[PDB]
């Protein structure tokens, strides 16, 4: 949606601390999600099914 | 009573002028992504 | 500095005319409900 | 309160992708929460209570 | 067509007049703090 | 930021049920977070750190 609009005007809003906190929290959430996804077993399931193939 | 609403809405207007909506959307979607991750952790999906 | 704020407020106002606020309320309440269930699944309540 | 307003605007807002994503996320959250509540031991607590009296 | 956007925006305006922005910021930050805590719980940090 | 504004506005908009629910949810979240931050093992690690030196 408007995430690209946020990316276009990053320099003009990075001076606000709220935006910095929001960006850091989003990056942390994405990192934690990726960790969970690649350790819980979802990827293992995909590999298992491809191995069967 | 109009004074109270005008002040609270001025706060909202300033926040909207300083924080892009794209960042709010990114934060919400990242939180939802992480929550789905912790769900798939709690369900102990096995390879078997 | 008014161009930046006007642009950001414009995108906010466009969003508010498309996404109903009741849907935002429902999403927030559902996420809170799921968070509460997560906490109860972490506290490990036994029948004792 | 305003939730019913959303429940009467459904034919007029279902065409936006953001609204579809929000509705799907809310339904998924509610379902996952009910799944947790079903298998959290809470029901076992309730039954144990009834057993006691 | 503009009636729909106007009614949705009117709902948003009423909410902004009644709910303070500090309250929603507090809610968002508290939920983020709780999410960090549950990540720490899931990842099982060691003591040794 | 304006959280102090929210504290200055407590008597004025405390009658809204939405605000009561938001306050209760925030306080509950903070308490659950503190519980996790105190039971997860963070304290254990920092106490072992102090034990070492």
């Amino acid at each position: 949606g408007q995430i690209v609009t946020f990316f276009q005007e990053v320099p003009h809003v990075i001076e606000e601390v709220m935006n910095i906190v929001l960006i850091a929290l989003s990056v942390l959430a994405v990192l934690k999600g990726l960790y969970n996804f690649a350790t819980c077993g979802l990827v293992g399931l995909v590999t298992f099914l491809l191995l069967c193939g | 009573d109009n004074m109270i609403t005008e002040m609270l809405q001025k706060e909202y207007m300033e926040r909207q002028g300083k924080t892009p909506l794209g960042l709010v959307d990114l934060f919400v979607f990242s939180t939802s992504f992480y929550l789905i991750s912790i769900f798939l952790h709690l369900v102990k999906i096995p390879t078997h």
